[PDB]
């Protein structure tokens, strides 16, 4: 559409460059919440019983 | 040429669709050029850039323009195909070319 793009083939790519160096913490009191919650969650909407 | 007649194939194509649908010889036959982008990239390949294979289907168009075949893309990206393309890919002329062609392939093998 007279338009470029960046393919999956580069979004990849360039995720991995710029996370040799200074990429974000994912180990972190956030992640092991959010984690947590989701956990719970999940396992409260799978077994049917009212 | 080879990629001409691809073309020229795929013209005829919807050329025998249009006649079966209307009959033959009731108003004119008209294709658009959306329609005849992904029948190429089946054989041609995708250079991954609209600009670039519009701008070979549109070479390949004003080539057969020179045979005769279709008039150039009118305002709405639409060609006809111009009724001579019934006599140029017919059975005699097809069975010759279908003979060639298995017979390049024999070759490749």
């Amino acid at each position: 559409d007279g338009r470029i793009f960046a393919t999956d083939a580069l979004e990849v790519a360039i995720t991995f460059v710029e996370s040799l160096d200074n990429r974000f913490m994912t180990s972190t009191a956030s992640r092991l919440s959010t984690v947590q919650r989701e956990i719970e969650n999940l396992e409260t909407r799978l077994n049917p019983n009212p | 040429n080879l990629e001409q007649s691809l073309l020229v194939a795929i013209l005829r194509q919807h050329f025998v669709a249009w006649e079966q649908e209307s009959g033959t010889g009731a108003s004119q036959a008209q294709i658009a050029i959306d329609d005849l982008l992904p029948q190429l990239q089946i054989y041609l390949g995708d250079p991954g850039s609209e600009s670039k294979e519009r701008t070979r289907l549109l070479t390949l168009l004003d080539q057969l323009k020179g045979h005769g075949l279709v008039t150039s893309p009118d305002a709405h990206e639409r060609i006809v195909i111009r009724p001579i393309i019934a006599h140029l890919a017919d059975p005699i002329n097809l069975q010759a070319l279908l003979a060639w062609l298995r017979e390049q392939i024999a070759q490749q093998t």
